[PDB]
């Protein structure tokens, strides 16, 4: 996940991504965004939810 | 709004080959997720394939990996499908089957908002 996305979400509330057959790592990179209040992980292809 | 054709199908062996075919008309722009249906007779419907529009990642149901080939012809607004070494098992009706924005259904019908004629295909 880039990292501008990470450092933009402190304002962002609904964020979705698309891999389409790709495997997304987090790394943790979530725990910037405190202000999302909608998450979409679609065909990321995760096989595992992130802490 | 999108209405689908499709031929090339029919009587074949079990061992004998086939070319699926189908074009598009109407809006050809708007359909995202391309793939093929099939029908087993008094059977649910079976996502044969999928197919990314531009992203271009193709797929296939496991009943047909190895032996069902996609086949899309931009130029003419067209959806093939290839196989050869068919089986008893391939006896079914396909459905040409097209997705618009949004979906990531690869295989299921469920999402799906445009269907074709049908073309019975026949395998000994």
């Amino acid at each position: 996940l880039p990292q501008v996305v990470t450092d933009v979400g402190v304002h962002l509330q609904k964020l979705s991504i698309n891999n389409e057959g790709t495997k997304l790592i987090v790394l943790n990179s979530l725990k910037k965004m405190v202000n999302l209040t909608e998450l979409e992980l679609i065909r990321c292809d995760l096989e595992r939810i992130p802490h | 709004q999108v209405q689908l054709v499709e031929s090339g199908g029919g009587s074949v062996q079990a061992g004998g080959s086939l070319r699926l075919s189908c074009a598009a008309s109407g809006y050809i722009y708007q359909i995202e997720y391309l793939g093929w249906f099939r029908q087993a007779p008094g059977k649910e419907r079976e996502g044969v394939a999928a197919l990314a529009t531009w992203n271009g990642q193709t797929y296939y149901a496991d009943s047909v990996k190895g032996r069902f080939t996609v086949s899309l012809d931009n130029a003419k607004n067209t959806v093939y499908l290839q196989m050869n070494s068919l089986k008893p098992e391939d006896t079914a009706l396909y459905y040409c089957a097209a997705a618009y924005e949004g979906d990531t259904s690869p295989l299921y019908y469920e999402e799906y908002g445009y269907w074709g004629q049908g073309t019975q295909v026949t395998v000994s």
